[PDB]
């Protein structure tokens, strides 16, 4: 397919950097005590 | 004849401009 | 024919099913002394397999696209085919047999209400009471049709309790 | 399938006359009848609804039965509707008989 | 003058949030003193929590 | 501890709970702390916006992925010989092996099969090359954008729109109606005619040269001087191929009925003249409501006057306007309950109906779609009735519902109430009776004692229709009867043609199994439904809880006093009926699968004999059909279906998980977590680290949802994983 | 009232001072006022036009131009529909518009009037002025021949979707045999 | 934090106060009953919700009603 190289940079990004990051800050939200 | 790559890159940074909408309506939302 | 159903009589696959299942017990037949307890079972099986494959051919049961007996459960397209026994005249049964239990035990709850102890009425039943009931109860019909004509045999909701809405 | 001109001209002010000679009387008292959408039992424009004032084109006419512009347009929907169905319909040369 | 159904009859319960609801029971004591509820009604049949015996008023006791 | 923005309650909560609840509650409007009319209304306007940018966004990455790593262009050439792809597969897990097994309909690398059916759609409506569905994706991811971008302007003091807008619900009926659906379908019919249909018979029609094409050699001069019947001149030939001009015709407008012969499909012009009829009859039906122009109905005047006489329904409807009116969970469940029963409609005609090109051609879309549809319809079932139980809780007025049709039918529940649980005892006594009964007397080596009702009055309906296999020769069975007289030029010959043929779903023969199986089914839809009502019903208060709406829509119980009140609220009759919806549509999908297993493979004898008693559905189906997906993986290697095993046993554990909470209770894990609590702050080199939120055990109510969401969860992905690997397996 | 249906029974109250009436009301479909004076306008019109139905479908066939059934098949499957052997050059659609005109202007008329006047309005509609001389008596004679007239154009319909027949022929073949080619010996009123 | 309310069909029984684990229920004088006392929930920030006064009571329908509501470490009765 096209841009073979693409899945193997965008799969990382949404499966682990933006869980990750997600999750921290999700976490930083909600304990944020004054928002 | 498959899309070529500057396509798939003009689609991506239209995705990026409309995730940028949509987090604009979310905090409207949360607001 | 009432449906694209040949009578079991006429049906080959029906009388496939008959040799068949005759041809298995005799399999089992031929291994014991035809005089020995087992044979002797056997061969009572058998006869009663073969007298059960007769008379559901005598009765004209349909059979399908398989040999198997199937029913009609329309009055009208029943009563005018000769296949009325099949679940009206079973329903009329039923509906008498399961009336009378039912108007036994009511008339039963019925008469015990007014007693001095009706909760103790109900776990330890007065066999004599029950069973004159219970022979009572064979005209149900008659009687539930009187006191539905009559109206006591319901009550009306002004006097049932009911839940706040 | 014989003169559209005819058929749809005919049937339109047919339906236009009908509208404006026959069938007025029991139209008015039925809107009359029923009158403009209440909530809660106050109408839409009462309860804020600014869209929902009744357009001002309609409210006085000059028709001495009081037949408006959209009462005009409504009949005369009707009227190609049925015309167009005498079209349509003389058009097809099937055999739809029950018979 | 004493108030109220009299002692030992049958009464209909009319308290639509009452166990016995539109079911009779019979007047065991009617209080004279000036209580909300005096009238004191015994009924055959228990209820959930197992008691047959409950306090009503007078408006909603109609007699018979 | 201010995560919770909108429920100070629960902000001041020291536990974990404020975080779970914190969650549960968040689209919840009605309950937020400072909560007006106006701003709720807006709040939902504004998260309608946000839904139509979801599924926009959700389309358009379906086209995206389809033209970027599909084989759409491959499969249009051999429509019938090319296994759909989905989507390319990178997993940095997987072994050579997997990948050597992934790599399946010509792509380059490990993919997934498409079992979704858009190829077919797509192809039906006229895409043909991947061009155009990048095209098609674009368009829609701009389209999302537009939707949010409006979804933020209305969110604007400058743009918000009044409560009263909202309210206005004359001219939303009459603009849903007219213009929502009327022209909508009309476009729809004009894209048909000016671009699917030309795209049916090779031609190509595109936005390049649309407007230099004439859908019909005759454009516009019939339409306009009435002579319509030129559009359906001459139709598409029973030797027509598909996507090519072999015999393709120019009728534009068609009225054939049936199938066409080679797709298996219905035919386009049928289609287009369909949405035709639509736009026509949905637009009048959108000019029926009065606007602010002086015309049309007033909706209350019309509720107003449904009163009949001698006051047999009471006051009638009166009230009724505003009831539904002002209150939102009403609503709510009305579309719920419509929306539900058309996903049902759905799932049931496109089998029977189907009408994408080489759709029931491939078997796994066909179980794959029906299945997902009728899931679809179950949930929003059930989501319909647990939003009339929440109106009744929270909305219902009885002063001003006093004496219209729902005071009076909240005064006679109990007939209800108790009628259901008659129906539903019969139905179960007798069908598990007589599957009981046929299990035993096979058991017994005789198979003839087996009570076999026929479903004569369901065969004597299929008769009705034109099926000349059961000899009533009733309507359309009847050449000569009135209406096959009538029909018998029209769209009767390729009607009779689809249903009399064995070759298609329309119409299947039925015996004594789907006698027994329709009676499963009833007894199903009574239950649940028993649940279902009941629990809405009984919802303002019972005999045990005669205060129950001074609680709330969703409470744990009463206490232990008067006998134990456990599961009393209304949410607990919903969360009960959702186990009952799950088997009732396990029933439906498992009759459907092994009924069609039975058709595709020409052994309708399997089904039609080993369907009258439960062994054989539990070895002639659900273990027969069980041997290809299991063996997915073993000890001596795996293939392609080893996906679909790890989902099967997935699904198993993650039900098996779900018994887990359903079954124990919170009581035990609240000691257990708190003994553990003591062993935290209580060790070394952890007690440098405490927690923030205090650990305590789920709720009540968050731990039956969370059981009954592993149990749907497992439910599901085990029947989907089975049925993919069943079908795709064997075809 | 005079006369009682049912001899040995009792009637409904509030059909008493009605014209032609005998208690018949077995349904209780008059228990309310507004719905017995609605039925009561609807009766009346019933029957005048049940007797101008009745009196043509029996005129066409004594007078000898056919049956009622096959009146309006020449107008279909070619055209010109005959009457007293003439023929009319209009179509379906236009025999169809102009009722539909004729009749929505009449009815329209009529149905804009007062609820009396909307049943028995005398007017120019008795020229001959025979409403006069106590009219009750009158209406009972008109009440009367529209039950009779209604069931016998319900009989045309009904015998003519069992048999097949025409009114006249169905006559002359029960009179020659009664005894045996009643509605007993067809094999549709009766499923035996 | 859960809201106890005493409607006025209490009978002054006691059972209620006996019953509470947290001493949130209280007899106090009254005049609309035969006993001359009625219950009182003013220590309402100790109820823990368990409905044991709700389940002595033995008037028809219950006089000690409670509603759970908001949770404390209190009301959710957290020894950890
Ligand atoms: C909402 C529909 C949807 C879904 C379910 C998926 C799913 C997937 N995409 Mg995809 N994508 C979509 C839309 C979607 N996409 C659209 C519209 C585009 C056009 C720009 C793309 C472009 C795209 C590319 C270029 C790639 C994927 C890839 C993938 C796969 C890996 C996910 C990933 O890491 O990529 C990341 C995805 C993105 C960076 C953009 C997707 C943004 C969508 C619209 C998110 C929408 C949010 C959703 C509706 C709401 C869920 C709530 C959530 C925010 C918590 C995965 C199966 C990768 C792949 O092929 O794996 C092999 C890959 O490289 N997608
Ligand atoms: C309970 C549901 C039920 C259903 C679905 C049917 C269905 C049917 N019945 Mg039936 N029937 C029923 C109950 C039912 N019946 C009961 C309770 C009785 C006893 C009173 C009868 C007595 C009966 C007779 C005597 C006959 C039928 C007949 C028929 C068939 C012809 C129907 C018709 O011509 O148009 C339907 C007309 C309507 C007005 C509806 C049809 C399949 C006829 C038949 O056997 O056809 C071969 C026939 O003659 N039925
Ligand atoms: C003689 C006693 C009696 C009678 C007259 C009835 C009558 C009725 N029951 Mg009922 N029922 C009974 C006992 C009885 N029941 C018992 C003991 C139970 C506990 C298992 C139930 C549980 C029950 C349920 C759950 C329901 C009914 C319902 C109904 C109604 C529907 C008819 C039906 O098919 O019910 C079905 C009958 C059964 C399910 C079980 C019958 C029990 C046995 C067979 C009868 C008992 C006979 C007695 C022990 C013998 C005494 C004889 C005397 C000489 C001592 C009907 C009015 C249904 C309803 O709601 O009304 C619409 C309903 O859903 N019943
Ligand atoms: C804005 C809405 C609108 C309006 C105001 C009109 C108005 C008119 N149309 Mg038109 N029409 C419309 C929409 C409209 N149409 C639409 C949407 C269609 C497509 C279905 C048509 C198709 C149509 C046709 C085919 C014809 C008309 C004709 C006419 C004229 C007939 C009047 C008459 O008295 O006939 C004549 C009176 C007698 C014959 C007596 C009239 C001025 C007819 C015409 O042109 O008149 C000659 C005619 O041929 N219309
Ligand atoms: C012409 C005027 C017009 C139009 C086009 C719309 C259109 C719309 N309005 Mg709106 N509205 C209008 C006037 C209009 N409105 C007016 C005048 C008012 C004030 C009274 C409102 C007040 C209003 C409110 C308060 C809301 C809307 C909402 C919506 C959206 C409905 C949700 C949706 O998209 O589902 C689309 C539904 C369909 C397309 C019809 C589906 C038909 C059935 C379900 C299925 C049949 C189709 C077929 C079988 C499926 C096969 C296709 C398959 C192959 C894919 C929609 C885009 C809602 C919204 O979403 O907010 C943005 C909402 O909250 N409107
Ligand atoms: C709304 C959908 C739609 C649209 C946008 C179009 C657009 C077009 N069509 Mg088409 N068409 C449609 C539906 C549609 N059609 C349907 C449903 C059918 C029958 C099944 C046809 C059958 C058809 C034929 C046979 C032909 C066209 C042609 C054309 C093109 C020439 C313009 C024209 O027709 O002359 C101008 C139109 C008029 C002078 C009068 C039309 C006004 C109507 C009667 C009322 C409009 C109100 C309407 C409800 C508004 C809806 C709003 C919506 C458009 C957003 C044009 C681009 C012609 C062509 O050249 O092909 C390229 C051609 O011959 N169409
Ligand atoms: C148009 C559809 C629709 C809409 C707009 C609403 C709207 C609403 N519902 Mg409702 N509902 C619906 C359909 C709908 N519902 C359906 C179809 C059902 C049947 C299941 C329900 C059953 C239901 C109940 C029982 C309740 C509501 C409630 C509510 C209100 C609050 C929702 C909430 O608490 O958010 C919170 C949202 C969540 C907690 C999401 C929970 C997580 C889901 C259920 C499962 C997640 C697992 C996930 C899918 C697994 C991933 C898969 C992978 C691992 C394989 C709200 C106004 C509540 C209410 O009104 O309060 C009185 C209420 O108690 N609904
Ligand atoms: C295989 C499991 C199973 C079975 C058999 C049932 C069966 C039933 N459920 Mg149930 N349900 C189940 C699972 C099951 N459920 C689960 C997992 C849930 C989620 C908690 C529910 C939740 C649920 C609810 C909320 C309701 C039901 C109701 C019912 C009854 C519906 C009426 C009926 O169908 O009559 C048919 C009767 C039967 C099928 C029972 C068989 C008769 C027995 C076997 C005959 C006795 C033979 C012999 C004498 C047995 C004793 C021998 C032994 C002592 C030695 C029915 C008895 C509804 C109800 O109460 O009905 C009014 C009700 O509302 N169910
Ligand atoms: C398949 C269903 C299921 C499962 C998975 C469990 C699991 C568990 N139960 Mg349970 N139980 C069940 C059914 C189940 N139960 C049912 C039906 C009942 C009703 C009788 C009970 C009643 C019950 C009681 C009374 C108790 C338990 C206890 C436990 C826990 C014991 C600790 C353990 O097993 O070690 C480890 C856990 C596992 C092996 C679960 C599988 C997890 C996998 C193998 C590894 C996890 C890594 C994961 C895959 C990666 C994360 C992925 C990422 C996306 C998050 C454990 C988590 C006991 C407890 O609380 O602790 C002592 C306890 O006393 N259960
Ligand atoms: C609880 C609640 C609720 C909800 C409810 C619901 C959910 C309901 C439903 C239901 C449903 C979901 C229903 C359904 C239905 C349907 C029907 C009932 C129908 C029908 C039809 C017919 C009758 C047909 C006919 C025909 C035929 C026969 C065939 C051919 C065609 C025709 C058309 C002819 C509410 C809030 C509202 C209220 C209160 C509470
Ligand atoms: S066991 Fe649980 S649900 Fe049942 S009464 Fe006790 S606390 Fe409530």
């Amino acid at each position: 397919m096209s841009a073979q190289f693409l899945p193997s940079i965008l799969v990382p990004l949404v499966g682990l950097v933006f869980p990750a990051v997600a999750m921290a800050s999700m976490f930083l939200y909600i304990e944020k005590e004054e928002i | 004849m498959p899309i070529a790559d500057y396509q798939v890159f003009t689609a991506l940074f239209l995705a990026l401009a409309t995730g940028i909408f949509a987090v604009r309506l979310g905090v409207a939302l949360y607001k | 024919d009432v449906a694209g159903l040949t009578p079991c009589s006429e049906s080959k696959a029906f009388a496939k099913r008959k040799k068949n299942e005759v041809k298995a017990l005799n399999k089992r037949l031929k291994n014991y002394e035809a005089d020995s307890a087992p044979a002797l079972a056997l061969k009572a099986t058998i006869a009663r397999t073969e007298a059960r494959f007769d008379k559901y051919a005598k009765q004209g049961l349909l059979c399908g696209t398989d040999g198997l007996p199937h029913l009609i459960a329309d009055p009208g397209l029943a009563l005018r085919y000769g296949h009325a026994g099949d679940v009206f005249i079973p329903t009329i049964g039923f509906i008498y047999f399961a009336g009378w239990l039912g108007y036994a035990g009511s008339k039963y709850l019925q008469a015990v209400a007014a007693t001095a102890k009706p909760i103790e009425k109900e776990i330890i039943i007065d066999v004599p009471l029950a069973w004159k009931l219970l022979w009572e109860g064979f005209g149900w019909p008659l009687r539930a049709f009187a006191e539905y004509k009559n109206g006591s045999l319901m009550e009306d909701d002004a006097k049932i309790t009911v839940s706040p809405r | 399938l014989a003169d559209v001109n005819l058929v749809v001209g005919g049937c339109t002010v047919g339906a236009l006359a009908l509208g404006r000679f026959v069938f007025l009387p029991f139209h008015r008292a039925s809107l009359a009848k029923a009158g403009m959408p209440k909530q809660n039992g106050m109408t839409h424009l009462q309860a804020g609804d600014a869209r929902a004032e009744e357009a001002s084109f309609i409210l006085k006419t000059n028709d001495p039965a009081g037949f408006t512009v959209v009462d005009v347009m409504a009949w005369g929907a009707l009227g190609h509707a049925a015309a167009f169905y005498i079209l349509a319909t003389s058009s097809l040369g099937l055999d739809r008989n029950p018979f | 003058p004493d108030v109220g159904p009299k002692r030992g009859t049958q009464v209909r319960i009319l308290r639509p949030e009452s166990y016995w609801f539109r079911e009779t029971g019979k007047v065991v004591s009617v209080d004279q003193s000036g209580i909300r509820y005096p009238v004191v009604v015994r009924f055959e049949k228990v209820n959930y929590a197992g008691v047959s015996t409950n306090n009503y008023a007078l408006d909603e006791v109609v007699a018979a | 501890k201010l995560f919770p923005k909108f429920s100070q309650a629960l902000a001041q909560d020291p536990t974990t709970r404020r975080i779970w609840f914190g969650i549960a509650t968040a689209h919840d409007f009605e309950s937020h702390d400072g909560m007006t009319e106006e701003r709720l209304y807006q709040k939902i306007f504004a998260s309608h916006f946000g839904q139509l940018a979801i599924i926009f966004l959700w389309t358009s990455g379906n086209l995206f992925h389809v033209a970027w790593q599909g084989n759409f262009e491959q499969w249009v050439q051999d429509p019938l010989h090319i296994r759909p792809i989905a989507h390319a597969i990178w997993d940095p897990h997987f072994g050579q092996p997997a990948v050597e097994a992934f790599t399946r309909g010509g792509a380059s690398g490990p993919v997934n099969i498409s079992t979704s059916g858009v190829y077919q759609w797509w192809y039906t409506i006229g895409l043909r090359t991947n061009q155009e569905l990048y095209t098609g994706s674009i368009f829609l991811l701009v389209l999302a954008a537009l939707f949010l971008f409006a979804g933020w302007l209305h969110l604007q003091p400058a743009f918000q729109p009044a409560l009263s807008w909202f309210k206005n619900a004359e001219s939303r009926l009459n603009h849903h109606l007219a213009g929502l659906f009327g022209v909508s379908s009309l476009a729809w019919t004009g894209h048909l005619v000016h671009v699917a249909i030309p795209e049916s018979r090779g031609q190509h029609v595109g936005w390049d040269n649309f407007l230099t094409v004439l859908p019909h050699p005759a454009g516009l001069t019939p339409f306009f001087t009435g002579n319509w019947a030129a559009y359906a001149e001459n139709p598409d030939s029973a030797s027509h191929v598909f996507n090519t001009a072999q015999g393709s015709g120019t009728a534009i407008l068609t009225f054939l009925g049936g199938f066409h012969p080679q797709t298996q499909s219905l035919w386009l012009t049928d289609m287009a003249h369909h949405h035709l009829a639509i736009a026509v009859i949905f637009i009048l039906a959108g000019h029926m409501y009065r606007t602010i122009f002086g015309i049309g109905h007033s909706m209350r005047e019309i509720l107003e006057a449904q009163t009949p006489p001698s006051g047999s329904l009471g006051a009638g409807h009166k009230g009724l306007y505003d009831t539904v009116n002002n209150s939102l969970h009403f609503q709510l469940g009305l579309a719920l309950a419509s929306v539900g029963t058309i996903s049902s409609l759905v799932a049931q005609h496109m089998y029977s109906l189907p009408p994408y090109a080489f759709l029931a051609q491939d078997f796994t879309t066909q179980a794959a779609l029906y299945t997902h549809h009728q899931y679809i319809a179950g949930f929003i079932m059930c989501g319909a009735f647990a939003h009339g139980a929440i109106f009744f809780v929270r909305d219902y007025d009885p002063a001003q519902n006093r004496g219209n049709v729902l005071a009076r039918i909240l005064d006679h529940k109990e007939a209800l109430i108790s009628h259901l649980s008659w129906a539903s005892l019969f139905l179960g006594f007798h069908t598990l009776g007589l599957y009981v009964h046929n299990d035993v007397v096979q058991a017994f080596g005789t198979p003839e004692k087996q009570i076999l009702i026929e479903p004569v009055f369901a065969q004597w309906i299929q008769a009705a229709h034109g099926k000349t296999a059961y000899g009533f020769d009733f309507l359309l069975s009847s050449a000569t009867s009135a209406p096959s007289l009538a029909g018998q030029a029209l769209w009767l010959p390729g009607w009779l043609q689809g249903i009399n043929s064995d070759a298609n779903s329309l119409f299947l023969t039925i015996g004594p199994g789907d006698f027994l199986v329709h009676h499963a089914i009833a007894l199903g839809l009574h239950t649940t439904t028993l649940i279902l009502v009941k629990g809405a019903l009984d919802a303002r208060g019972s005999k045990l809880m005669p205060d129950k709406k001074d609680f709330g829509y969703s409470f744990p119980c009463d206490g232990p006093g008067r006998g134990g009140t456990c599961d009393i609220s209304a949410w607990d009759a919903f969360y009960l009926a959702v186990f009952w919806m799950l088997n009732t549509i396990g029933w439906v999908t498992f009759y459907w699968h092994w009924k069609h297993l039975g058709i595709w493979q020409g052994n309708v004898n399997q089904f039609n004999e080993s369907s009258t008693y439960l062994m054989g559905w539990l070895r002639d189906y659900l273990w027969l059909n069980s041997s290809q997906l299991i063996n997915g993986y073993n000890p001596f290697g795996m293939n392609s279906l080893s996906v679909w095993a790890w989902m099967f046993l997935f699904g198993h554990l993650i039900y098996a998980t779900g018994f887990m909470f359903l079954i124990s209770w919170r009581g035990y894990w609240q000691e257990l977590i708190e003994t553990l609590a003591w062993a935290h702050e209580r060790t070394p080199l952890a007690n440098l680290v405490r927690w923030r939120d205090k650990p305590v055990a789920l709720s009540i109510v968050q731990a039956r949802l969370v059981g009954l969401t592993h149990f749907s969860v497992g439910y599901v992905l085990t029947y989907a994983a089975f049925l993919i690997a069943s079908t795709s397996g064997k075809f | 009232k005079a006369g009682n249906w049912l001899p040995g029974s009792e009637t409904p109250a509030y059909l008493e001072n009605l014209p032609a009436s005998y208690g018949f009301d077995p349904l209780g479909l008059a228990a309310e006022p507004a719905s017995l004076a609605r039925f009561r306008e609807s009766e009346v019109f019933h029957g005048r036009w049940a007797m101008l139905g009745a009196a043509g479908v029996l005129g066409v066939e004594v007078l000898g131009y056919g049956n009622w059934y096959d009146a309006p098949l020449p107008l279909v499957q070619g055209g010109q529909a005959t009457y007293f052997g003439a023929s009319v050059p209009f179509d379906l659609g236009t025999l169809a518009a102009i009722e539909f005109a004729a009749m929505a202007g009449a009815e329209s008329f009529r149905g804009a009037a007062e609820p009396e006047k909307r049943v028995y309005p005398g007017g120019a509609f008795d020229p001959m002025g025979m409403s006069k001389g106590n009219s009750k008596e009158l209406k009972t004679k008109e009440i009367k021949n529209g039950r009779l007239a209604m069931l016998a154009c319900l009989g045309f319909a009904a015998q003519h979707a069992a048999t097949g027949a025409s009114p006249l022929e169905a006559l002359a073949s029960h009179l020659a045999n009664p005894m045996a080619v009643n509605f007993a010996t067809n094999g549709v009123s009766l499923p035996l | 934090s859960h809201t106890v309310k005493i409607y006025d069909t209490c009978i002054g029984c006691t059972q209620c106060v006996r019953a509470c684990p947290t001493d949130v229920l209280e007899m106090v004088p009254w005049d609309g009953c035969k006993a001359n006392q009625i219950a009182s929930a003013p220590r309402t920030e100790d109820c823990v919700g368990c409905k044991r006064c709700e389940s002595a009571c033995p008037t028809d329908f219950l006089s000690v009603r409670v509603y759970l509501g908001s949770e404390t470490t209190r009301s959710m009765g957290l020894a950890y």
